[PDB]
């Protein structure tokens, strides 16, 4: 019953170190370590983690080991420094997941109930994506399909603590971003906010077409999950929106009419200031 | 009297109860906006006048 | 500005310093129904106590306000005419004898006007007073002067009103005061600049 | 923050850090009062201290934290957006009350261009037009975000 | 089968598929209402029945065909949008 | 007791008077049913109490699976008369318990109230938002969720 989690701008960091901690002789190219956190009431949060030496094999894709010692103690030396934070979980990189993640979750569940996966993106990271998170479920399938595991997403968010962010603004230091814009910061807060909107859109119909052939089987969970969109968009019609639009747009047209003539008269006067200052002492120098 | 919204018929008879909308703030605040814009525009007039 | 300082009128004594305080009651309550339609005037006129006795000691006055109050139009029709042959024995009526009939006339159609929008004329030949046509020629002389925001129709004998809904008015008060202070920015904006 | 280092009490009739290679080491560290007095400088020194940004850690770090999509498309909910605007017309409805006086009286009585209008004053032009200057960001952005989902959600 | 255009579906439809009378249709959408198949409302002054379907089921590779044509609708016209605003607001993108 | 519940469970009077009927008149126990209905006056107020409770249950259930609805056929289904249900629909409007409003030159009594601009635009983009971009959200994370399981 997990509602949604709070990663703090902490711990990606430790994971774009550890993927940097191994990339000199490791051709491994995923990172697989340890998620702590703090399970508060519903909201998850996670505030520090660590790594663990993981390895896997193309070959089979069913071998990994873990290593135990090195959990055991180093949770246990955090507890001794820290003894607020416990374990929550996992967390590993890459896009394409492995199929140990099944494996590598069973056995670690002797250490949360509750135990959940994060997956962030080191090299995605052009577009707007950020982490992901799924949680551990054990149902059949649906109704009378074989059986399987079916991770379900869990929603997931940034948050930071009071330190934690305003220790960040020291560091960007190049663009700022400053709080609300004057009318060029939102406009393009419309144009990237659409441009993630066609990309949702066309890997839509990207899935679509490719179920509309016919080579993955369907799922009809998806299907519902998707009908549901297109018979709850609003139609405008007559008396419903095009009355009520028109009155609470003539209404913002009434104040933007003040800026026309308050702005108006401003530089009037400023024009005014100037002309008697400049022709006297125009006057006067000669 | 103010003590009854409503509306009357002669020609047919027929007693018709309506509602008003709001008497809305952000309006006739706008008002007299324009009527403190309407004299300082004359005082800047007056103003040009006696000095160019 | 005439109504308001009227309204205070405490002084019994007449001397070199005030009129007779006949004719200043009969004064005071002539004006006292131009400044305000009903915004409780119910209580400055008739709620009042020296004003309410020194208007029940003249018959007419009495009659005249109640005439306009309790909406006796029939009589208010009489009350006018005999106020107005008495306006000629004045000595200040002369803004008064072709302004005050006009606007007091104006104001007895708008409130009458008013609570009904689907009046009728043949309603009109007995409750305002008598007569058809002289009534249709009224109403079309103040319709086609500007005010009195209704319509009028002859060969369905309903006069519909279209009296606007505090918005529509509204959006008159802007586009008014508007433009008129437009004109004055430019015509600012023109003697300057050479 | 800021990180120090102590020099040994031996060099003390000579340079302390001495040896001027570059001219970099001035701008980058003022001491205030507050910190000569204690130990700076016949005890330690200051060290400067930057930063270490690269890629793919710090273009992340803002891909993830100031980031939106659907906060560009989405309503200001009327219920208080038109409310907001009752309590900014009215604030600025007093300041051209307060306005109309103020420099017509100035320039008609003395022309100075000076005293207490000059040296203790808050009410020029400058505080009557950014509140204008608030009211077209919040309205314009506001008006033309309704305008895309009437074409885009049919 | 009216893919949202005109949803509020008058008397005589039902009458006709349903094979119900006029007098039966009242009673047969309160039924429907009550078990949460629908949520729409009943309008009787001009005897049409508004339609607000939120209870989703299976369809198949016929009604896939046009849901595409329709999303490709839904692609161009978004995409064509953004064209007219990028281009428009540029020289105030920065 | 579980007919009357809710949702109108095909309910009228009419019919509740005609079936449940041996349950009032003599039965194989039916000694408190005789003890509460089927008396004097005391009883006889019960059976006209009992006629007000259940159509007090048929003006809500009206109220909210229904818009409008002629004059006519409310009466109809009521059982009784016109002014009988034009004067039981002014006691609860004045009860304010019944939240409706009649029409007695056309005969429509509508059921809805004229919403206000301010208010239909906001409940239009509060149906926009959370119906188009949180479902949204989930039709792309699923087709991602979908690659792990076709694949391969």
């Amino acid at each position: 019953a997990v509602q949604k989690v709070v990663v703090h701008p902490l711990v990606l960091l430790s994971v774009v170190d550890h993927f940097n901690r191994i990339g000199k002789v490791g051709n491994q190219k995923r990172v697989v370590g340890v998620l702590l956190g703090s399970w508060q009431k519903k909201v998850l949060d996670v505030s520090n983690s660590f790594a663990v030496p993981f390895d896997e094999d193309d070959k089979d894709d069913s071998v990994w080991f873990l290593d135990h010692d090195y959990l055991e103690n180093m949770y246990g030396m955090f507890k001794k420094v820290n003894a607020r934070e416990r374990i929550v979980g996992w967390y590993h990189t890459g896009p394409k997941l492995h199929k140990n993640d099944i494996a590598i979750n069973e056995l670690m569940k002797r250490y949360c109930p509750n135990s959940v996966l994060v997956i962030i993106d080191v090299k995605p990271k052009d577009l707007g994506l950020p982490t992901e998170a799924y949680i551990s479920v054990e149902e059949v399938h649906d109704d009378g399909t074989p059986t399987s595991k079916t991770f379900e997403h869990v929603t997931s968010e940034i948050g930071a603590e009071e330190a934690e962010e305003v220790g960040v603004e020291h560091l960007l230091r190049d663009i700022k971003d400053t709080t609300v814009g004057t009318l060029s910061q939102r406009i393009t807060n419309q144009v990237h906010g659409l441009k993630g909107l066609n990309s949702k859109l066309l890997d839509i119909r990207s899935y679509l077409e490719k179920v509309a052939t016919g080579k993955l089987p369907i799922n009809h969970q998806i299907i519902y999950q998707l009908q549901d969109v297109f018979n709850l968009l609003p139609d405008v019609s007559l008396q419903e929106f095009v009355k009520a639009f028109y009155l609470k747009t003539n209404d913002q047209m009434v104040v933007v009419y003040l800026a026309s003539l308050i702005r108006s008269v401003v530089a009037l006067h400023n024009l005014i200031n100037n002309k008697i200052a400049n022709r006297d002492a125009e006057k006067k120098e000669g | 009297d103010k003590k009854f919204h409503g509306i009357l018929d002669q020609g047919e008879g027929v007693l018709i109860i309506f509602d008003e909308p709001p008497v809305d703030k952000t309006y006739e605040a706008a008002l007299e906006t324009i009527q403190n814009m309407s004299k300082v525009v004359d005082s800047l007039y007056n103003k040009a006048k006696k000095l160019t | 500005q005439a109504a308001e300082l009227f309204l205070d009128t405490v002084s019994t004594f007449t001397s070199y310093e005030l009129m007779d305080y006949k004719t200043f009651v009969t004064y005071t309550v002539y004006v006292s129904m131009i400044a305000l339609e009903r915004p409780d005037l119910r209580e400055k006129v008739i709620k009042g106590a020296e004003i309410l006795e020194v208007l029940h000691s003249l018959p007419a006055v009495r009659q005249y306000l109640f005439s306009l109050y309790e909406c006796r139009y029939s009589v208010f029709f009489q009350s006018l005419a005999v106020v107005e042959q008495e306006m000629k024995k004045d000595w200040l009526f002369a803004p008064h004898y072709r302004y005050y009939v006009r606007e007091m006339r104006i104001h007895a159609y708008s409130q009458l006007l008013e609570s009904y929008r689907s009046l009728t004329l043949g309603y009109m030949a007995e409750a305002f007073g008598v007569g058809v046509e002289f009534i249709d020629q009224e109403l079309s002389r103040f319709i086609a002067a500007g005010r009195l925001h209704c319509k009028i129709d002859k060969v369905n004998e309903i006069v519909e009103t279209n009296r606007p809904d505090s918005k529509n008015w509204q959006y008159q008060e802007t586009i008014k005061k508007g433009d008129l202070l437009l004109n004055r920015v430019q015509k600012l904006s023109r003697v300057i600049n050479m | 923050i800021d990180a120090f280092r102590l020099i040994n009490a031996n060099m003390m009739v000579l340079g302390h850090e001495p040896r001027q290679t570059t001219s970099n080491l001035g701008h980058l560290n003022k001491p205030s009062i507050q910190a000569l007095i204690h130990g700076l400088n016949r005890h330690y020194y200051s060290i400067t201290i930057n930063y270490r940004k690269n890629e793919l850690e710090q273009k992340m770090l803002l891909n993830l934290h100031k980031k939106s999509w659907m906060e560009g498309l989405t309503l200001q909910d009327y219920s208080e957006h038109c409310k907001h605007n009752e309590s900014v017309v009215k604030e600025m409805l007093e300041l051209a009350k307060n306005y109309n006086k103020a420099v017509e009286e100035e320039d008609k009585m003395t022309p100075e261009q000076l005293a207490i209008k000059n040296v203790g004053k808050q009410d020029p032009k400058r505080h009557l037009e950014e509140h204008v200057d608030v009211l077209m960001t919040s309205n314009i952005v506001q008006c033309l975000a309704a305008m895309l989902d009437t074409v885009v959600f049919k | 089968t009216r893919p949202a255009n005109h949803r509020q579906l008058t008397f005589e439809e039902i009458a006709k598929s349903a094979k119900i009378t006029v007098n039966e249709v009242e009673l047969l959408v309160m039924k429907a209402l009550s078990v949460g198949l629908v949520k729409g409302s009943i309008d009787e002054v001009d005897k049409r029945v508004h339609m607000t379907w939120v209870q989703p089921r299976v369809l198949d590779l016929q009604q896939i065909k046009g849901m595409k044509d329709r999303l490709e609708f839904w692609c161009t016209d978004v995409k064509s949008m953004e064209m007219l605003v990028e281009h428009q607001a540029h020289d105030i993108l920065t | 007791l579980l007919k009357l519940f809710t949702t109108m469970e095909l309910m009228r009077w009419s019919t509740l008077v005609e079936d449940y009927g041996m349950e009032l008149r003599k039965g194989s126990l039916e000694s408190p049913a005789t003890d509460v209905f089927g008396s004097t006056e005391e009883g006889e107020k019960r059976w006209k109490d009992l006629k007000n409770r259940v159509v007090e249950h048929n003006i809500r259930i009206m109220a909210k699976y229904y818009t409008r609805i002629t004059m006519k056929r409310m009466a109809q289904l009521l059982d009784l008369s016109v002014d009988e249900s034009e004067a039981f629909l002014s006691n609860l409007v004045v009860n304010k318990t019944i939240f409706a409003k009649v029409d007695r030159l056309a005969g429509i009594i509508n059921f809805q109230r004229p919403k206000d601009p301010n208010n239909l635009l906001n409940d239009w983009s509060q149906k926009l938002n959370s119906l188009m971009s949180l479902v949204n959200k989930t039709t792309h994370l699923i087709a991602k969720e979908e690659m792990i399981h076709n694949l391969q």
